[PDB]
């Protein structure tokens, strides 16, 4: 399990976490997107679907 | 198995492909269809069309006469 | 010539996949919202008076 | 590039659009149905029964003990000091109209239904567990430390009784 | 390393959905069978859908049915949808049987079988399934049909005793088709599995009929795309078959309440079966009439026995695709006459039509096909 | 062996492919249903759900369903009273039985109202043709007493004294009542009680055609991204000898 | 030419029984795994005519089993057939479970996984065909472990309410556990075929530990009679367990019909549940007994990662063994616990059957196996 | 619609009451339990629900 440490992998990690990151945001945003999640909606300048 | 890594016999033919993003999607995609289109058309509207224009005046035909049969029965059965 | 606003636009979410389904997401959050309401409107619009929205007021607030 | 990619990226968006549209209704399709639909929180029927008795109106399928309470029976709440209570709950608060009051038959445990009409409190008996209620149907022994669920309500014509 | 060739099953995926290799020279027709495939798993979860409410009972079913088209939340678009869609699946599907028969896909013998017997499945599955919304069509056309068997000299009339569960048509016998109606689909499943297991590993046939191993090409990159258009262009034509023609597609009077007593003046059965029903009135004694009815199913088998023409397809020769035309043309026949309320003309012009229908193909193609050989040498 | 007369198809404001249902001609025929139309026949499948969104809000759809009341089942003890009229309560049951219909009305009973647009051939139009279908026997044929010749009736002749008349119903509307318009008033509402959804889907289905159009050239031009290396390419065969 | 290698029709069937190697060394504890196969499609042929007659509504409900129970024709032998063929099944079952986690056939990887998730499967799918005979066991059972579902802060009681298809416990949800249930078994085979396609070119497993791969053996002449002899074994356990004593091991205490007022003492199902179930009795709060409810099933996919020992089969790490069948004590206690009604006595054995349960496996067993390699000096 | 036969040898046994609540006034708010399963829908058996009526 102690592989998983190690000089690379510390920068490699560092190297990849945009990616995944962005993934996640996007990820996220886009799951609210598809559970038409409340509170934010009520953020949403444009996108009220509420009257 | 049937995979590509071993199978029949060919040699010395060769391809030319191009990268899809350097070409457009629509070379002259409707001048050069619709010549063929059309010939294709004229080349099997000869063989397709016979059996279906003979079902529509079949179709007509008991349609007609049958109803002919049917809705001027009074006169055919007399007084 | 110069590159285009849809070039250098290649060179921002596109190319980049994590961005790229990031403009999607929002592209849908937008298109959404947009064409939604817009056969709203639009539906509303046609075939009008046949609808009892506008004849609500036959019976609404007194 | 950015060409071909924007037509695979706005194919992505409506395809994405439409999905959430069918799913939406295949989800949609199970979480209730018209019938039920007019099932839920309907049961206009205040005063069905003389004072002082328990009535039993039907909720999402439970029957949910309404009543209209005595004033005495205000007064079996008030009699009774607050701190006595595992769970001080004065009854004015616990309802609307204090002569009225509705009570969920589900007990925190096994969900079993205490008899109305039955009760050494002068309320409810509950013979799962021997918790005595009285007419809040107030929780007093356990092992149930809390309140049998009171459910929020509103009288929205006056006799017009509409739970939910 | 390799990571589709990692794991066994991804193998499997691999050595199919992901890189099987496929002649390139494909046109729609092969994407009609991909499209059976689309439409199964839709009829699937819809049909689940609909499972969350309807009952097998006789008394409570109607009512049940009538809690989906009005009291469900979008539960409406999911019973035309699967009615509808339904006749979607035999649309394609007929055309899927056109193509195997006129690209010569039959040549792939135990794929074809396979294919024969996952047809009668889904044959039965259809017939079940319309006796279950419960309605005049549905009591009355259960009845009739499953009459049929009673044309045996001993044993049928005694097994409609045992499907019936009863004198007639009752809780029992609905019940009963309501679980035949619910196996057969899961069934079909595994023999479609099974089937594309058979054409994996003599590979997939060509448009020209003439292999394409030379010319085999990456599955993946290419057809799934295509595929994927062709599903959404069939779910184009099932949605503005529904969405604007809810109705038609069926037979009102199912809308009526069955009545064991009342009796409804037609009975058509549901479109599909008609050239089938067309064939009960071909000839007297329904003995044949059931022994033809079975053979116009069964006659297919025949074919690749039957088949001696030079061609593994039928495009390029017009001649013998005269005689299919006339074939096809003859099912269109049987299937108009099928539609009408019985009538002597069209009993004159059923028998005909369905007499030329056997011999197209136990006379006029073989020995055509033969003459055909004589022209160039074959 | 006699034919049933065809009625001719006739242009009502729905069948425009776009075309919907509008609430108003619904909601006149439903006027024609609050009394006329409870001779019955039935229309027990929809309760005063689906009035509400319809025409009607929610103290005004209970409003309406109060008019009549069907009966509250037995409580404890108790048996058998009437409860006043929430929407979640039906219309009211025709009979306590339908024989009792059939008894009064020689033995046939008459249809429920909800499919019966969806189930005849020829519909609605057709509902509305045998409404006005009364033309008198030529000489010749027989005709039960009870019996009100109309073609329009399959076997020629229905039991049904014909409920519509000049001037039916006045409306609470005022509009007038000529026995055309409100009998297009009945069918149209019966329309509506044949296909509740209706009006919604048109829109659900209109607003699909805009997804299919967009999503259907833009997945064909992928195709086309992905078969044009292979519609491209040349190919050459130079024999080594 | 072989009609059974060369023809691929049934090419996998060799790949698969007819000539699979398999270790010399078997007990007929790998015979069980086969007796749980011949178990489950006994469930499938014995439910299926169950639908074959079974139908339901809030109303139709348990005067149709009854239909079954008297007025089908042998209606009760497959009711009684049925109901103890599932405890029986999970005879087969947690035995299979419990031999698998002791010879470290777990040293094989994904085979472990999906043998969990057919775990779980079951367990919903005999929970979701519990509520088919509406008892009031079915009707209070159902509604607690539906109320089970509630433990999530914000998704989980519209969840509840999602699966309800409403707000109370109705027709329509008794309808959900019907088609589910009626469903969801076909996924379990499914995904069981798939379990042995992860097998096959693993090889299997010997008592030993030490893998026989000098020492392999043809399948059908030998372990198909294992199989077969086995089948005879369960088989004749199950008809005895029924036959004579059709309400022993079946605890339906409830055939009451099921009311909203009415509520039985003991609002428990059977055994199979109650050793899990007695968790959420341990810890106060069911949110713990949630995170235990799963995880204490769901930590069996953590058994290969924390595995120390050097050896396949523990039967040579005899402190490891004793601490495992004081684990069989500790789960054997949980159910006699989950007979038992909440009570103090039980609620401090309560505690500590949990505590025992976690130390038993996530810690002791491992350090002995380490202190076992001093003792071997691996 | 309402009448009288002697109902064929098919029919169940008659019903106490036309309905539960008529039984929930004779023995007033508790109706009878169902016999034809009663033995078999209680703990311990045809001793059990014998001991109940035993003393
Ligand atoms: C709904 C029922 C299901 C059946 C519909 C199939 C689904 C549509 C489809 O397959 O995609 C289009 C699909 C795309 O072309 P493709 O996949 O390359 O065709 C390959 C065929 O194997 C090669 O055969 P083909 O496509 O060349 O078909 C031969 C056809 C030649 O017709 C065509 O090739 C296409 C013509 C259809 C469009 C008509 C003009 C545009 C409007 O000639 C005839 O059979 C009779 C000629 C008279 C028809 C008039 C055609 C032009 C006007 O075209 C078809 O094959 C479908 C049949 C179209 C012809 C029907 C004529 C009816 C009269
Ligand atoms: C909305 C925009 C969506 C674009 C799609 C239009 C029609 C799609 C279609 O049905 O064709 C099949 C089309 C594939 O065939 P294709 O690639 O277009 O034709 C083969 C090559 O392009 C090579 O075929 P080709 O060399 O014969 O190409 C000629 C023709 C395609 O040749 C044809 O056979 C005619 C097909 C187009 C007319 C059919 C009705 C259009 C609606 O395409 C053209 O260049 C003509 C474009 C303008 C059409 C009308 C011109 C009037 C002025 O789309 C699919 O992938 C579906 C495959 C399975 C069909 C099942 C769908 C229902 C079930
Ligand atoms: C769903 C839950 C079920 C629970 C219980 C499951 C029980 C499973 C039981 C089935 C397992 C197989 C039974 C074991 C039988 C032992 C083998 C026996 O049959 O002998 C075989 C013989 O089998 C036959 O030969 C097979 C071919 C002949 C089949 C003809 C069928 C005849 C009767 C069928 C009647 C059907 C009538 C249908 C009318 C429509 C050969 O195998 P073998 O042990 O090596 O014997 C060696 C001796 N030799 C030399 C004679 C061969
Ligand atoms: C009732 C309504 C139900 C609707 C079902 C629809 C089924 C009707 C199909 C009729 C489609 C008519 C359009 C035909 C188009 C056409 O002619 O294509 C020409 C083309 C020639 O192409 P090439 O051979 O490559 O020649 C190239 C020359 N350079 O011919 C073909 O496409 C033939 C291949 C298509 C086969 C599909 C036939 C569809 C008919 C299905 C019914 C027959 C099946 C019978 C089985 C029944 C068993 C119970
Ligand atoms: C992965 C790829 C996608 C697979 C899933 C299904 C693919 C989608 C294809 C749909 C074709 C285009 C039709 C879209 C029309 C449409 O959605 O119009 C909107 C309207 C709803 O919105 P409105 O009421 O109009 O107003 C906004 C309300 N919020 O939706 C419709 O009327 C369209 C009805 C068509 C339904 C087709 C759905 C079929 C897809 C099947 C997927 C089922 C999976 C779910 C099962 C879950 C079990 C694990
Ligand atoms: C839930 C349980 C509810 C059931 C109620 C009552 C059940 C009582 C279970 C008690 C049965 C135990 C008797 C087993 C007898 C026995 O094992 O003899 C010793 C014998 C000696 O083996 P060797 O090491 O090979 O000897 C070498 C000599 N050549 O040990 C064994 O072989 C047993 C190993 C097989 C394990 C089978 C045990 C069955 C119970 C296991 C279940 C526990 C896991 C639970 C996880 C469930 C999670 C969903
Ligand atoms: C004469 C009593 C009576 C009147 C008044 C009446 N109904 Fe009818 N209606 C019947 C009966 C009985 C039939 C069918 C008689 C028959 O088919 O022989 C019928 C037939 C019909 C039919 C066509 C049925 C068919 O088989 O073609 C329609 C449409 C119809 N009525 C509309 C209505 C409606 C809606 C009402 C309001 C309830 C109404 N009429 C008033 C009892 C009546
Ligand atoms: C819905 C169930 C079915 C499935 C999933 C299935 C598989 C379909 C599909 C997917 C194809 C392969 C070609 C393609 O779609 O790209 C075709 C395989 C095949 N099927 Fe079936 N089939 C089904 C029902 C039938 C029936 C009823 C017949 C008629 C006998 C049949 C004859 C064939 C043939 C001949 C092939 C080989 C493909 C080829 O050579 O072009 N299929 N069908
Ligand atoms: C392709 C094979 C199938 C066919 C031909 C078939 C018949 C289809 C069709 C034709 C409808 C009838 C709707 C109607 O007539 O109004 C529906 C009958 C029915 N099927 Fe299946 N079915 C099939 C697979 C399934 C599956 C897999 C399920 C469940 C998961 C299912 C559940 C139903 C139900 C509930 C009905 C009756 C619906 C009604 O009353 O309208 N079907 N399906
Ligand atoms: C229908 C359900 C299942 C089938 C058909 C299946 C396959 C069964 C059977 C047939 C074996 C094969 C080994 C032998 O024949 O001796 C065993 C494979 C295996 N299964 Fe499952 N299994 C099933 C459910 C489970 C469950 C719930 C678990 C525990 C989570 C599990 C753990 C194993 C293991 C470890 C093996 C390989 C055994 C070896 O090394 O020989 N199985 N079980
Ligand atoms: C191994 C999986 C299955 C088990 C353990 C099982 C037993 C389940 C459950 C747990 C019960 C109620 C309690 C009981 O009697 O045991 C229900 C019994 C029943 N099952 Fe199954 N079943 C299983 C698969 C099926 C399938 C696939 C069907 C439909 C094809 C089905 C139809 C029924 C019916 C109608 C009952 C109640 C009748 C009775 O036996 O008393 N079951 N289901
Ligand atoms: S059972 Fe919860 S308080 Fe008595």
């Amino acid at each position: 399990l102690s592989r998983f440490l190690g000089p690379r992998y510390r920068e490699l990690a560092r190297n990849w976490i945009p990616t995944a990151s962005m993934w996640g945001a996007v990820g996220a945003v886009g799951l609210v997107w598809a559970t038409d999640w409340r509170l934010i909606l009520d953020w949403v300048p444009y996108i009220n679907g509420k009257f | 198995g049937r995979e590509f890594g071993h199978l029949t016999r060919m040699r010395h033919v060769i391809t030319y492909s191009l990268s899809p993003f350097e070409q457009r999607a629509f070379p002259h995609y409707f001048t050069k269809g619709i010549p063929n289109v059309l010939r294709r058309t004229r080349a099997c509207i000869l063989r397709v069309a016979p059996p279906f224009v003979v079902f529509y005046l079949v179709y007509t035909w008991g349609t007609q006469e049958f109803e002919k049969s049917k809705r001027k029965n009074p006169a055919a059965y007399e007084n | 010539a110069a590159p285009t606003l849809t070039a250098r636009l290649y060179s921002l979410l596109f190319r980049r996949t994590s961005t790229f389904a990031l403009t999607i997401a929002v592209g849908a959050l937008f298109f959404e919202r947009a064409f939604d309401q817009g056969a709203d409107a639009i539906y509303e619009h046609i075939n009008q008076g046949k609808l009892w929205k506008h004849i609500k007021h036959k019976y609404e607030n007194k | 590039k950015g060409f071909s990619y924007l037509i695979t990226a706005t194919t992505t968006v409506g395809v994405a659009y439409a999905a959430k549209n069918a799913v939406s209704q295949f989800v949609s399709s199970m979480s209730a149905s018209a019938d039920v639909l007019a099932m839920s929180k309907i049961e206009i029927k205040l005063s069905d029964i003389p004072e002082g008795k328990n009535m039993a109106f039907k909720w999402r399928g439970k029957p949910l003990f309404v009543r209209h309470r005595t004033k005495k029976e205000i007064d079996q709440e008030a009699a009774v000091e607050v701190s006595q209570l595992r769970d001080p709950q004065h009854d004015l608060e616990r309802v609307k109209k204090p002569e009225w009051v509705i009570l969920i038959g589900v007990c925190t445990h096994l969900g079993c239904v205490p008899i109305a009409n039955a009760g050494d409190f002068g309320g409810y008996y509950c013979p799962c567990h021997g918790s005595h209620y009285d007419a809040s149907g107030r929780i007093r022994k356990g092992p149930a430390p809390l309140n049998l669920e009171v459910p929020t309500y509103e009288f929205t014509s006056d006799d017009l009784v509409i739970v939910g | 390393t390799n990571i589709r060739k990692s794991h066994p099953l991804m193998k499997i995926i691999n050595n199919a959905f992901i890189d099987l290799p496929a002649p390139s020279n494909i046109s729609s027709w092969w994407n009609f069978g991909s499209l059976l495939g689309i439409c199964l798993i839709l009829q699937i979860l819809t049909g689940l859908f609909l499972a969350m409410h309807y009952t097998s009972d006789t008394t409570t079913a109607f009512s049940s049915v009538t809690h989906i088209c009005r009291d469900v939340n979008y539960g409406w678009v999911i019973r035309y949808l699967h009615a509808n869609g339904a006749s979607m699946f035999f649309i394609c599907l007929f055309i899927h049987v056109g193509r195997g028969l006129y690209y010569g896909s039959y040549m792939f013998l135990e794929t074809w079988n396979i294919g024969v017997v996952l047809l009668f499945t889904v044959m039965a599955t259809a017939f079940m399934g319309y006796v279950l919304p419960w309605g005049q069509m549905s009591f009355w056309g259960a009845t009739v049909i499953t009459n049929l068997l009673s044309a045996i000299p001993y044993i049928g009339t005694d097994l409609v005793e045992w499907i019936w569960g009863g004198f007639s048509v009752d809780k029992a016998t609905l019940t009963r088709f309501f679980a035949f109606h619910f196996i057969l689909p899961f069934i079909i499943t595994a023999l479609a599995a099974v089937h594309l297991l058979f054409l994996h590993e003599t590979g997939s046939n060509n448009p020209t009929g003439i292999s394409s191993d030379m010319d085999k090409i990456p599955f993946h990159p290419y057809y799934t795309i295509k595929d994927i258009l062709g599903a959404l262009f069939m779910m184009l034509i099932l949605l503005i078959l529904v969405l604007f023609s809810p109705d038609l597609l069926g037979d009102p009077d199912n809308y009526t309440p069955a009545n064991p007593l009342n009796t409804p003046p037609h009975i058509k059965p549901e479109w599909y079966f008609l050239f089938a029903y067309a064939i009960l009135r071909s000839i007297p004694n329904k003995l044949g009439g059931v022994l033809a009815l079975v053979a116009s199913i069964l006659i297919l088998i025949l074919m690749p026995m039957l088949h001696t023409s030079k061609q593994r397809s039928m495009m390029f020769r017009p001649l013998s695709q005269c005689l299919f035309w006339m074939l096809v043309a003859d099912l269109i026949t049987l299937t108009w006459i099928g539609g009408q309320p019985v009538e002597h003309p069209f009993i004159i012009i059923g028998q005909l039509a369905s007499i030329l229908y056997f011999l197209i193909i136990l006379v006029l193609m073989p020995i055509t096909s033969i003459i055909e050989n004589n022209l160039l040498k074959w | 062996t006699d034919l049933e007369l065809h009625a001719p198809s006739y242009p009502w404001s729905h069948r425009g492919l776009l075309s919907s249902l509008d609430h108003t001609s619904i909601r006149r025929g439903f006027q024609v249903y609050k009394q006329v139309c409870s001779s019955c026949h039935s229309m027990d499948y929809v309760a005063y759900r689906h009035l509400v969104g319809v025409c009607y809000t929610e103290e005004e759809a209970k409003a309406l369903a109060e008019e009549v009341e069907v009966q509250d089942g037995p409580n404890e003890d108790g048996e058998m009273f009437m409860r006043p009229g929430k929407l979640s309560d039906y219309f009211p049951k025709p009979y306590p039985n339908p024989e009792a219909a059939r008894a009064a009305n020689n033995g046939a009973l008459p249809p429920d109202l909800s499919y019966i647009v969806r189930a005849r051939h020829g519909g609605e139009d057709y509902v509305f043709s045998l409404l006005t279908g009364y033309c008198e026997p030529p000489t010749g044929v027989s005709l039960r007493e009870g019996l009100y010749f109309n073609p329009y009736f399959p076997g020629q002749a229905i039991a049904m004294a014909p409920p519509i008349y000049n001037e039916v119903l006045e409306f609470d509307d005022g509009t007038p009542a000529t026995m055309s318009q409100v009998a297009k008033d009945v069918c149209t509402f019966l329309r509506w009680a044949s296909e509740p959804e209706h009006d919604h889907r048109k829109r659900m289905g209109l607003k699909m055609l805009m997804m299919m159009g967009l999503l259907l050239p833009l997945v064909y031009a992928m195709k086309r991204h992905k078969w044009s290396v292979l519609k491209s390419r040349k190919l050459a065969y130079r024999p080594p000898k």
